[PDB]
DNA sequence: CAAGACCAATCTTTACACTCTGTGAGTATTAAAGTTACCTATAGCGCCAAGTGCGCAAAGGATGAGCTAGTTTTT
RNA sequence: AGAAGCUGAGGAGUCCAGUUUGACUGGAUAAGGUGUUCGCCAUCUCUAGCCUCAGUAAAAACUAG
């Protein structure tokens, strides 16, 4: 794709900022009273208000600019049909695993790889006058200059919709370096956002060795990425990540197979225990689930004791669906694929029944 | 017995799996570019197990840097065989040590009985990557593996095109690589002293021939394998669908006793061939299949528990698809290609597996043709083939030609099942508004029928959560449950509605069913061929069949009318002439001057006579086309047709009118006027020519014909936008 | 703390200049035709003006109604 | 250096350890058992292991039989 004049003219300007265009003037930046200052722990998040010039033109630029240029295959997120289940397929035919993870993986996007990376998909010309270029335009629909981090300058915040299309794009020449290396070594390469997942089908220690972390230090200080230490996992014949166990007893021709750990089905498994159990819904809730309703959300009163109960219902069948949703995805990958142990696929057979048997009996008992 | 193939970024493929192999594995579709680097793939991955220098393929993409091929084989079988403690050889022995030695030793004493001893099915998995400087690499670095590999599952390919019958070297191939026999045991000098002993007038003649000539024609010594061909010519008594037949035969008979399985690749197998040789060629190969089958109570010696080898087709012919479904059954998949939206290759499975043993059996060429289509509309009624298959109708429209009609009932549906192959062929269901709501007189009431309630069943999703835009299928859905009573009234006697027009319930019934391939039509067939903008045209052709068609019956056709005019009355008694006088005749015979001038007086008297008895009759203009459509064998507004109305006893005065006008006036008409008899292609035919000569354009005519027939132009660009929205994927 | 290893494609080819029509020794030296040339597309719902909008979210009758929202990963 | 760490603010009861006669500080309830590459890991069984208030932006996959 590239964009000339008249498609940032029609396309991807339509209205917000048409009155700029005729009169001559510089399209301006995202200003401090614009955006908002979300706060999570150590994150910081930026929040855009819903009603400005500049969220529009960032979903014309996601929908139709920045979806067409190509990514790499080791790429899994933000992409469309990519998903963890994906990110760990690929590795189940090895028998040594290695994780490693990048510190500040957006904060340390330099703006300047940005605009190189987007450059040859934007045509070279003056959108306004001679004053202001249309790349340039384009880029300060992207930018933020943030008031904490005034040493580092503009970069791309986290929490706008344009900035995960952006990391990919700019990622895609270290993704391409680091599978190129991983190549020649016989090492599966995969990568979900900034973690970074290796895998070994042969039996040698080449990812317990300090040789393979300098390689991919090195790799990574091309573009001023940096690993985290405390995040280095290397393990052989099984390895669990997030509660995803992948194991592989090793041997040739020996194929894996993916489950998932007790501990991650806790929360269902207690949620199922209480209301087989015959507990209030607003203990179930507020316990085990992080949904509250609080009375400031409250506007109208009205009637008081009828909204509160649907609410809570609804939260607690809006849950049990999801994740029945979530069980059902992974019966489907193991549908496809074909790597997931029988007995964890007998086991969540069994929840999904009895988590539908709930369902009904609670769509039961609010009819009655 | 291989049972997974994976292609990732090679050639046309991003990321390809084959799986569920059966025996006699199928391959059809319209682009051939992605079977043939189907083909060029398998015959890349065993060229670099025997460790041979070719070409590594291309890339998809160059923004990757690897391409990886899988392969997954099914080691069960050779595994219980070398496991048994009856074996005891070194062929057993080694296979052991090479395949299942390094997964078993890391293994407790827990897993290994019990555990992997039952029923399990034990695999091996190879992957081959290439790299972007041309470099090559295995999974698993031994070459005494790959060896094993490929002996143990060897690759046959046959090309039916280019094939020349005078090269028989798969023929000694597969029987030399298939028998049990060890041939280094027959000495040389016993075999020629035996030969000498029988042809000799003196001792040692032949014996000295021999040396002499090999002391002149001392060349490189012979391999096993020539060995063994020598011995298997000089055994036997003698030596392009005749050499597949014979290839496949013996790859059936040779495997039987034997724990090697190959695999075969077939290409065009119908090349110059007539449609009973590629029917019987099927049957034949079916026959010896089952010849060899040992199933519950058929044993005895002779026939065998060994499993069949993997064959795979690639055809363009429905006969050999037909037959090969009608034969097998379930030993049989079907697999279509097609290509994706920006450009890559798709492997899909077609069912093929039908619980219906009566549809097996009327299997026919059209079901096959079925396959082989880009776009199926199907149809319930034999008018619809004959409205959608017109030629001069389609001439206009060269988009709607590319799709091809069925008649289906509900049952052949749910045994072809279209909705499974869903993305690789495209369909269309059409049907009338009557087999959702049924209307009775008697009770002013509406009624769900089974289809409706299994419609709604299906729309409705329990086990969900909350999602924008969703709540309005469920107000739909309560909306539809809730009209079941739905009290309205009727006016003329139970013929027309007070104001529901059946328009808007219609359009809502669509727009909720659209996700589900359905489309409901307003009315009928014969509904939408003749509307109130339709009646000069219909009139039109009357006219013109009154004035063709019609001829005088007696061979002297001056006496005959001045007899039958000096006898009956021109205008009062112009009915019995009519009657008469003109006949339906296949030959129109010329007359004189003035025997076609009176011919044509008669005719204009007719036609007036007719215009002003239905317009004087009849008001409103609107019943016109009520009776018009109705005596076609159709229903109306009331959904209701002769046979109903007359068992339900209503409307006497409007059936009593439609049989006199029957049986008094259009008498010649009655002939074709009932279903399937072909005033369709005719009616059509007429109203294109007349369209034609009115207008010259091709947009004037297209706009005049949307005009006339709304509902029919609509379905035929709906059909034509839906089939040039996939156009670039369906089209190799 | 620093560090070799810094993507693919950006449209594709093809080709001497002069005065001499056969020969050329710059402190830093491609470019102009031809043939193409690609596609992006929409969100709650209903209404009347039929998409460029307006109103409303109580019916209804122009600003009381009433008013939820999945899992996991990155983070 | 560098890098994490962390959605926070708390409160009641109880235990342990320390100072200290009288109060303070620090650690703590998705329990118990088994095996472990010792990992914030895996597995098994219950009766399912405390409460209050603020904050919650973005992109993808999943509504099967």
């Amino acid at each position: 794709i590239l964009v000339d004049k008249v498609f940032y003219e029609k396309i991807l300007s339509v209205e917000s900022f048409k009155e700029n265009i005729i009169t001559q003037s510089a399209i301006p930046k995202i200003s401090n009273k614009e955006v908002r200052l979300i706060s999570s722990g150590s994150k910081i998040f930026y929040a855009i208000n819903n009603t400005s010039p500049h969220s529009h033109v960032q979903l014309r630029l996601n929908r139709f600019f920045l979806s067409h240029i190509p990514l790499n295959s080791a790429a899994k997120a933000f992409v469309r049909g990519g998903s963890y289940l994906k990110y760990l397929e690929p590795h189940i035919y090895g028998s040594s695993y290695c994780r490693l993870d990048i510190s500040s993986f957006f904060n340390n996007i330099s703006f300047d790889d940005v605009k190189q990376s987007l450059s040859p998909y934007i045509k070279d010309e003056y959108l306004i006058g001679t004053e202001q270029k249309l790349i340039d335009a384009i880029l300060n629909s992207v930018g933020y200059e943030s008031p904490i981090r005034k040493d580092k300058g503009m970069i791309i915040p986290m929490g706008f919709r344009t900035s995960p299309a952006i990391s990919n794009i700019v990622f895609r020449k270290m993704d391409l370096l680091i599978q190129d290396f991983c190549a020649k070594k016989g090492v599966i390469y995969s990568r979900y956002a900034d973690d970074m997942l290796f895998s070994n089908p042969r039996e040698s220690k080449l990812l317990m060795s300090d040789y393979f972390i300098d390689e991919i230090s090195s790799l990574l200080s091309i573009m001023g990425f940096n690993i985290n230490q405390s995040k280095y996992i290397s393990r052989e014949k099984e390895i669990s990540i997030n509660g995803y166990v992948i194991e592989n007893k090793g041997g040739n021709g020996s194929i894996g197979t993916i489950r998932l750990s007790k501990s991650k089905l806790n929360t269902v498994l207690k949620v199922t225990h209480a209301l087989a159990q015959n507990i209030p819904y607003k203990n179930i809730c507020n316990k085990y689930i992080k949904v509250r309703l609080k009375e400031k959300n409250i506007k109208y009163e009205s009637k008081k004791d009828e909204f509160e109960k649907k609410y809570y219902r609804d939260q607690l069948i809006n849950y049990l669906g999801g994740y029945r949703s979530y069980l059902i995805s992974l019966v489907k990958f193991h549908s496809e694929y074909k790597c997931v142990n029988s007995d964890f696929i007998i086991q969540i057979n069994g929840i999904l029944n009895d988590i539908q048997n709930h369902i009904q009996k609670i769509k039961k008992n609010r009819r009655l | 017995t291989i049972e997974s193939i994976r292609v990732k970024n090679l050639l046309s493929f991003d990321d390809v799996i084959l799986r569920d192999f059966r025996d006699i594995n199928c391959i059809i579709g319209r682009n051939n570019v992605g079977k043939s680097n189907l083909l060029k793939v398998i015959r890349y991955f065993y060229a670099k197990l025997e460790n041979k220098k070719v070409i590594p393929l291309d890339f998809h993409t160059n923004y990757n840097a690897v391409g990886e091929i899988t392969f997954t084989f099914d080691t069960t079988r050779i595994k219980k065989i070398v496991t048994s403690r009856k074996n005891n050889g070194r062929f057993h022995k080694h296979i052991y040590n090479t395949l299942f030695k390094s997964s078993s030793v890391k293994l407790n004493f827990e897993e290994l009985i019990a555990r992997k001893n039952s029923t399990n099915k034990s695999f091996f998995s190879l992957t081959l990557t290439i790299c972007k400087d041309d470099s090559v690499m295995w999974s698993v670095d031994d070459p005494k593996v790959r060896s094993l590999l490929a002996t143990l599952y060897p690759f046959l390919y046959i090309e039916t095109r280019h094939i020349d019958l005078y090269d028989w070297n798969p023929i000694w191939k597969l029987i030399s690589n298939l028998n049990s026999f060890n041939f280094d045991d027959v000495d040389h000098d016993e075999l020629v002293n035996f030969l000498d002993e029988k042809i000799s007038s003196r001792k040692g003649d032949y014996k000295k021939y021999i040396d002499r000539v090999v002391s002149v024609i001392d060349t490189k010594p012979y391999t096993y394998k020539e060995k063994v061909i020598n011995y298997i010519k000089v055994a036997i008594k003698g030596d392009s669908n005749k050499f597949l037949e014979t290839l496949l035969h013996l790859l059936i008979t040779l495997t039987r006793t034997e724990f090697i399985s190959p695999i075969v690749y077939i290409d065009e197998p119908e090349v110059g061939l007539h449609p009973k040789l590629a029917e019987s060629f099927v049957s034949n190969l079916n026959k010896i299949y089952s010849k060899f089958k040992k199933t519950s109570e058929l044993s005895g010696p002779g026939r065998y528990k060994t499993p069949y080898p993997n064959i795979f087709y690639s055809t363009h012919s429905p006969s050999i698809l037909k037959q090969t479904i009608k034969l097998f059954g379930k030993d049989q998949q079907v697999l279509h290609f097609s290509k994706k939206k920006d450009g890559s290759t798709r492997v899909n499975k077609i069912n093929s597996t039908y619980s219906d043993e009566r549809f097996l059996n009327i299997f026919s060429d059209n079901e096959a043709r079925l396959f082989f289509s880009e776009y199926i509309v199907f149809v319930e009624g034999a008018t619809e083939l004959e409205l959608f298959r017109n030629l001069s109708l389609l001439n206009l429209y060269p988009a709607f030609s590319l799709a091809d009609i069925y008649d289906a009932n509900e049952v052949i549906l749910a045994n072809i099942n279209p909705g499974y192959s869903k993305a690789s062929i495209p369909f269309v269901i059409i049907k009338d508004i009557d087999t959702l709501i049924d209307y009775s007189i008697k009770t002013e009431k509406f009624s769900l029928r089974p289809l409706f309630e299994k419609m709604i069943k299906e729309l409705t999703k329990e086990f969900d959560y909350y999602d924008t835009g969703f709540g309005r299928v469920r107000k739909e859905i309560d909306l539809f449950s809730d009209i079941q009573s739905s009290t309205k009234k009727h006016m003329d006697s139970g013929l027309f509605f007070k104001r529901f027009s059946l328009h808007n319930l219609s359009s809502r019934i669509n727009k909720v069913s659209r996700k589900l391939n359905r489309y409901f039509m307003t009315t009928t067939i014969e509904g939408a061929l003749i509307n109130e903008q339709s009646l000069p045209y219909f009139f039109n052709w009357i006219g013109d069949v009154i004035l063709t068609q019609m001829t005088i019956n007696n061979p002297n056709p001056d006496k005959f009318i001045e007899a039958m005019r000096r006898r009956y009355n021109i205008k009062s008694q112009v009915v019995p002439l009519f009657k008469s006088v003109f006949c339906i005749g296949l030959n129109h015979p010329v007359y004189s001057s003035a025997v076609d001038k009176q011919a044509l007086r008669i005719k204009l008297s007719f036609l007036n006579y007719l215009k002003r008895k239905v317009y004087s009759d009849f008001n409103n203009e609107k019943e016109i086309v009520l009776a018009l459509r109705l005596a076609f064998g159709g229903k109306t507004e009331t959904q209701y047709t002769l046979d109903k109305l007359r068992k339900d006893g209503e409307a006497e005065l409007f059936r009593e009118k439609i049989k006199n006008y029957k049986n008094n006036e259009l008498f010649f008409l009655e002939p074709q006027m009932t279903k399937t008899s072909g005033w369709v292609t005719t009616f059509l035919n007429y109203t294109i020519e007349k369209i034609t000569s009115e207008e010259s354009d091709d947009d004037r005519i297209r706009q005049k014909l949307s005009f006339i027939f709304p509902e029919i132009i609509s379905i035929i660009e709906q059909a034509s936008s839906s089939i040039e929205a996939e156009e670039s994927s369906l089209t190799g």
